[PDB]
């Protein structure tokens, strides 16, 4: 009913508050009694007049969480057509009633005849493009997908302009439902003269029309099955709003737009062209405000681990349980997916926050099943080879579109991955073509193209995760490692972790190895372990993306002192490694700043690659000491207090400082008295 | 005789009395720095007079943020302003026209502009007041 839904979209306005959000969303925890009993929409309006606007961001949500608004909720997302039209008369209603209140000396003629119209978004029927079902012909479904091209902006005449040859009558004749009702005769009564009217097509008033070509999310199509597009018609000042490669949210309604089967006859075919008219624009003109993702009872259980002191060893361990051991090598690709914050500056250059990670050793050893596992992770990650993707494939190729004809520009494989992570397979076997464009990739995140007179650039912002193989298919200890692999040097000081996996024959690691795989086979679930040890997927994927959006960690004076004296001992046994350090210290905190402890694992991730060597690529107790002269540089203390706690002893001189403590007790030289202070011999 | 900067003058090569003078360059904190906050105060009044002249002899009404009006000025004076430049010349006119000119603040950092009805004649009168007054 028209009168229904007018006084219940009128009482919402006006009698709305943050709490109802709260309710619906479980968010019982975090309720304020100073911002979230304000009304919102109140100010929202009130901003409007002040600004001058005419579009209002409704959200969808907020209807669900009154009760008196359920039933006006489900006829929004059944026929829309005559539900907004509501929307925009009660919405001008609600303004005059809001100057009288005020008592304002503003211009009432000025305000009544703008026209304003409600945006809705964000419902919750977000069906894909396969199940468009035929029934909902008319109806507002939200789409979640990706845009593919941009089309320019198409004239569409809204107000007729006609003018006589005879006397020279100028009339203006709206065009209703697409209709152009032409005038017989003059309206002029010197004139009254039957077919004498032009149309002036350059006195018309157009209206802005941008066709945006969707294409479906790979996460939601099925396996073995490949991603349809649709046809997106945007309006009103919106156009302009959304490029290639972006990740929008289109809560249109679904109208159909019947075809010709000739362009010089009236008939029309059987099939409809179906498309979606775009009313809001939600990126995943003006801003977002606010987002209320996830739940606030999870975010309950995000700071409990955050507060265990083994999260370093927990998401290690979750990340991949079905590979043994590497314990160095999850350690920073878990640090790849979080990555540290993007300090933007205004009259600087951009600097990198990705972490690169590239995998050496001997094939055959989990190296490919890494690489399908961060994928499935990422929503934006792929995966490519190395000689099935050429310079082509990864940057942008010119591909044509089977419907006009005309030359596109379709992104690749390191295009569509803005914001994951990209797994590339045998990085050892790409071209000399390829290995070239990359060079771009790691340093300014840019990809310039100037093929057949198009110099453009497109942005690549990701993290390029690969593994590397040698030459031969296996990595001999007598060669260096740049003679092993056919990489060139400049593309090695281009990564961050440079792990070397190798195939060590164990009997201790085969045993153990051996017994771990089979316990996959045996139990489809891990009944030995407990469930406070494996995380799931759902969960790992909410913790990254939460501290990617709000957590960002400020190096302090006390952690940017260490990261300048690691830098010197380095080059003491490029600049790339500096730039490595802070990403990897940034992202174990992501913690609002950078603490010491945070900076002294990152330093001990770089030493487990390049350490061991010098001048040449390619036990400890007696010929390197140690053990000998600790035992006489820790009893020194010791006797001269005589002539303490455990904690005194390394202050005033910490694995090798409890092994030499053990050394003695066996020879009766000291005392343990307990843990906490210590006594020498009498 | 113009104004003509070029003169051979210009890299030619070749007691205590000298370092009293030396004493007289703290001096220029308050003097010499002063100058050069004045100095940017000539390029924002008599700048600000033709940007006036050029926002409203166009659009209207219609609202307009700080970063969209940023671009829009440095487009049109390129053959320049840079950005942080022509940020301080839509402040400096709120002063002088607070009637016409509306400015809403943003909660995150961003300003919005308003006009209805900006009238030549009326800003023809204020600017002489304006330019007088950072004489003296």
């Amino acid at each position: 009913s028209i009168q229904e839904c007018t006084t219940n979209f009128r009482n919402f306005l006006m009698s709305f508050k943050y709490k109802f959000r709260k309710i619906l969303d479980e968010r019982e925890e975090f309720i304020n009694n100073t911002t979230d009993e304000e009304l919102y929409y109140i100010k929202q309006l009130n901003e409007m007049r002040e600004l001058g606007t005419s579009n209002l961001n409704l959200d969808a949500r907020n209807l669900l969480a009154y009760k008196q608004t359920e039933d006006l909720y489900h006829q929004l997302l059944n026929y829309p057509q005559e539900v907004i039209s509501i929307m925009d008369q009660t919405i001008k209603d609600c303004m005059v009633s809001l100057i009288v209140d005020n008592n304002l000396d503003y211009d009432l003629d000025e305000i009544e005849t703008k026209f304003y119209k409600v945006r809705p978004y964000n419902v919750g029927s977000c069906k894909g493009m396969r199940e468009l079902n035929p029934n909902d012909i008319d109806k507002l479904i939200n789409l979640k997908g990706l845009v593919l091209r941009s089309t320019p902006v198409i004239p569409d005449m809204k107000v007729a302009f006609f003018k006589c040859n005879v006397c020279d009558h100028t009339m203006a004749v709206e065009i209703d439902r697409g209709v152009i009702q032409e005038p017989a005769r003059c309206e002029r009564i010197d004139c009254n003269e039957p077919n004498s009217m032009s149309l002036i097509h350059n006195r018309c008033s157009f209206a802005d029309k941008q066709v945006i070509k969707l294409q479906e999310t790979p996460d939601f199509v099925p396996d073995g099955q490949t991603p349809h597009s649709i046809s997106l018609c945007v309006y009103d000042e919106l156009v302009d709003s959304c490029r290639a490669g972006d990740r929008i949210e289109v809560t249109g309604t679904f109208r159909s737009i019947p075809i010709r089967a000739n362009s010089r006859q009236r008939v029309l075919k059987s099939l409809y062209k179906t498309y979606v008219d775009v009313v809001h624009v939600k990126k995943v003109h003006n801003e977002v405000e606010e987002v209320r993702q996830i739940t606030d009872q999870d975010l309950a259980k995000i700071r409990e681990v955050a507060a265990r002191e083994d999260l370093y060893s927990l998401l290690a361990r979750s990340i991949a349980p079905s590979i043994y051991e590497l314990e160095d090598v999850k350690k920073g690709i878990l640090l790849q997916l979080f990555g540290g914050t993007n300090k933007t500056f205004t009259k600087g250059g951009r600097y990198r926050g990705d972490i690169n990670i590239l995998l050496c050793g001997d094939p055959s050893t989990s190296k490919s099943q890494i690489l399908q596992y961060v994928h499935k992770i990422t929503p934006r990650g792929v995966y490519t080879s190395g000689k099935g993707s050429s310079a082509v494939g990864l940057t942008a190729y010119i591909t044509r579109d089977v419907d006009t004809k005309q030359l596109v520009l379709e992104s690749g494989a390191l295009v569509l991955s803005d914001g994951g992570v990209c797994c590339i397979d045998e990085f050892d076997k790409m071209s000399d073509s390829t290995r070239s464009v990359l060079h771009e990739v790691m340093e300014q995140q840019t990809i310039s193209i100037a093929k057949a007179g198009i110099i453009t650039t497109l942005n690549a912002r990701s993290s390029i995760l690969a593994s590397a193989n040698p030459i031969g298919s296996r990595y001999n200890p007598n060669l260096p490692v740049t003679e092993n692999i056919d990489l060139p040097p400049p593309l090695l000081s281009r990564f961050d972790l440079v792990y070397l996996v190798l195939d060590k024959v164990d009997e201790k690691n085969d045993r153990e190895l051996a017994k771990h795989l089979t316990n996959l086979y045996l139990e489809d679930k891990p009944e030995h372990i407990s469930q406070d040890d494996v995380l799931p997927v759902e969960f790992l994927t909410m913790y990254i993306s939460y501290a990617k959006e709000h957590i960002h960690p400020i190096i302090t004076e006390a952690a940017k002192t260490e990261l300048v004296r690691a830098y010197v001992g380095m080059r003491k046994m490029t600049t790339r490694q500096l730039e490595s350090m802070i990403r990897l210290a940034e992202a174990h905190a992501k913690k609002n700043v950078v603490e010491l402890e945070d900076v002294q694992e990152a330093v001990r991730l770089i030493r487990s690659a390049i350490k061991d060597y010098a001048t040449d690529p390619k036990v400890q107790t007696g010929k390197s000491v140690i053990q000998r002269k600790l035992q006489e540089d820790l009893s020194r203390e010791i006797m001269n207090v005589l002539k303490m706690s455990f904690n005194e002893l390394i202050k005033q001189i910490s694995s090798d400082i409890q092994e030499a403590l053990s050394r003695l007790q066996q020879e009766d030289k000291v005392i343990v008295l307990g843990e906490g202070v210590r006594r020498s011999v009498r | 005789n113009s104004r003509y900067l070029a003169n051979s003058k210009e890299n030619f090569m070749y007691q205590a009395n000298l370092m009293d003078r030396l004493r007289e360059r703290e001096r220029r904190s308050a003097a010499l720095l002063s100058q050069r906050q004045k100095r940017y105060q000539q390029f924002l009044a008599m700048k600000m007079t033709q940007v006036f002249d050029i926002l409203f002899s166009l659009t209207r009404g219609q609202p307009y943020t700080e970063t969209y009006l940023s671009s829009l000025i440095v487009d049109s004076l390129q053959d320049p302003i840079g950005t942080k430049e022509a940020s301080e010349i839509l402040a400096g006119l709120q002063g002088i026209l607070p009637m016409d000119i509306s400015v809403h603040q943003v909660d995150g950092g961003l300003k919005v502009y308003r006009w209805n009805s900006l009238d030549k004649n009326r800003f023809s009168k204020l600017l002489q007041i304006h330019k007088s007054k950072q004489q003296d």
